[PDB]
């Protein structure tokens, strides 16, 4: 994306203080809720008939954990995204026909959990960082789509 | 909300499309898929193929339920409830696919009736498929 | 449409704000403002500095509005309607800004509201701000 | 943009066919007409009170001959928009405050202008060619907003 030298340290900094297995459950869940339609993906999953049954769901809270996992490691590739997700872009097109508007969902849902996880601590400035992060992950995942 | 005029203009304009309905709904699905390849998605099932069958179908399909609404254009949530339903609680589109759609029904429109496609009808038809995916969209949550 | 859980959600979270509504305007415009600058476009004429006594005046006009929203949750298109007229015709804001005020008031709720920013309560709130969208973009066209 | 030569040719051949006083002053017209609230950057224009009041103003037809015009010339420079459009995108920024998605607007107007007018000749992979240019002078338009 177009991140400052002091726009990727506050993104690496706060990033340190995160549990991404926590946060993944988190974020993922909360997709699920807010915009049930993206439950279209996961009925093999289960349960997911009110919010307790998602936030709650164990196979919920373990892919959370693997998408974070994966978000995690586009964290320390920042200069090279698309290189970094080409081949989860051809498996989420390819293979699961995910529309790519879900993983803009995620990325503003991403945001509210840090928000919520961080409070103050998440800046005006530092939001503004990561808002860019997750948008340059979103269009990483979406740039092999055909 | 449509006004008066609108929904005029959306009844000349459609009157015109007639027994091409079908067709017009086929390629404007075409020009979805190939403009914006994101909502093809949602059809990994179908051959999308150009003239493919289950595309021309669809079009086929997506036309009659424009033109059920044009005939309901004042009734529109109750005409199309089952269609509501289907999308909200079946197919679960994501809302932003209805801008593209609509846009390639314009398309679509604009390159058939050339004559009946003003500046005034346009802005109507727009504000129709914005009511329409309004109408389809409403129940998603 | 809001449920009535959506309804005891909104009231109860709405309801924490309190006497910092103006507060978390001010900062909920400010987040845009950094985050999406292109929603500055329509304020050239404020300081949008940190801390700019214009930002946070309009700030706490904002959020008075949604706290008559709250007051109104069963009649929000009539107790909205001045503000309705106003968007659309004096200050005609593109409608997709709306999407960007909403986001940020949601993250500023979420970092104020630890433990009142349930799953559910966020589900609630992102209905609401999208319905006051709706409402003040209503007479758009 | 990311053109295939095919897809090139096929932009380049129709464009050569365009009358450019006459679809800039509609596509600028349609616009004022479809999306009313783009009518604020133009006050001084006059009487825009009626798809017929806007058509039929001479100010609207100039402005929109002006804008297709640089559009012309942007697709001369089609594997560099964001240099062609640099200082057009900082006066759009810093003098005008355009909403750059009046840019977005103004490219979907300019498309159904373009099947409006050569009906057959706009076909869906003519048509998924300009959506690519379009879509291409409105990212490099709101490249330098701030
Ligand atoms: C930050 C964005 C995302 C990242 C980094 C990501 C990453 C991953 C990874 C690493 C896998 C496992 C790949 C494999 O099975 O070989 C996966 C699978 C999957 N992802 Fe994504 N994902 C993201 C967003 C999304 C979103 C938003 C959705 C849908 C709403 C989604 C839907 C799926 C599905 C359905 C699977 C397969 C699940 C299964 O095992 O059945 N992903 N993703
Ligand atoms: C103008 C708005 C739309 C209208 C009026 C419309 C109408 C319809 C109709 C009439 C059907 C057939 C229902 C049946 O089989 O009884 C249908 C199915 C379907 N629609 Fe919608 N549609 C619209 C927008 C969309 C969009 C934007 C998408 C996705 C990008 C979409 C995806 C689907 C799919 C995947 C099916 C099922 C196709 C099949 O499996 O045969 N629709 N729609
Ligand atoms: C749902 C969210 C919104 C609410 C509740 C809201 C409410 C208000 C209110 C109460 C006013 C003051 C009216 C008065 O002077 O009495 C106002 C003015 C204004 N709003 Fe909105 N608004 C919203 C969204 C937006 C958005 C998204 C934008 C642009 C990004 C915007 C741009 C403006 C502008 C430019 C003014 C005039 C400010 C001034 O010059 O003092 N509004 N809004
Ligand atoms: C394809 C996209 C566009 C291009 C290439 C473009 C280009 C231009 C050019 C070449 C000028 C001449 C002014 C100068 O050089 O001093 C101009 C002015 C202007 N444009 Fe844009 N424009 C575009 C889209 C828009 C849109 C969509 C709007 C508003 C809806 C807009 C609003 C204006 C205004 C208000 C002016 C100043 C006119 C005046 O001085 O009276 N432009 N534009």
């Amino acid at each position: 994306v177009h991140l400052t030298p002091e726009e990727k340290s506050a993104v690496t900094a706060l990033w340190g203080k995160v549990n991404v297995d926590e946060v993944g459950g988190e974020a993922l869940g909360r997709l699920l809720v807010v915009y049930p339609w993206t439950q279209r993906f996961f009925e093999s999953f289960g349960d997911l008939s009110t919010p307790d049954a998602v936030m709650g769901n164990p196979k919920v809270k373990a892919h959370g954990k693997k998408v974070l996992g994966a978000f995690s490691d586009g964290l320390a590739h920042l200069d090279n995204l698309k290189g970094t997700f080409a081949t989860l872009s051809e498996l989420h097109c390819d293979k699961l026909h995910v529309d790519p508007e879900n993983f803009r969902l995620l990325g503003n849902v991403l945001v509210c959990v840090l928000a919520h996880h961080f409070g103050k601590e998440f800046t005006p400035p530092v939001q503004a960082a990561y808002q860019k992060v997750v948008a340059g992950v979103a269009n990483a995942l979406a740039h092999k789509y055909h | 909300m449509l006004s008066p005029a609108d929904k005029t203009n959306v009844k000349a304009a459609w009157g015109k499309v007639g027994a091409h309905a079908g067709e017009y709904g086929a390629e404007a699905l075409e020009r979805m898929f190939l403009s914006f390849p994101t909502t093809k998605t949602y059809f990994p099932h179908f051959d999308l193929s150009h003239g493919s069958a289950q595309v021309k179908g669809h079009g086929k399909k997506v036309a009659d339920a424009l033109t059920n609404a044009v005939a309901h254009v004042d009734d529109m949530p109750n005409a199309l409830s089952a269609l509501s339903d289907l999308h909200a609680h079946k197919l679960r589109v994501d809302p932003v696919n209805f801008k593209l759609l609509s846009h390639c029904l314009l398309v679509t429109l604009a390159a058939h009736l050339p004559a009946e496609f003003t500046p005034a009808v346009h802005a109507s038809l727009d504000k129709f498929l914005a009511s329409v995916s309004t109408v389809l969209t409403s129940k998603a949550r």
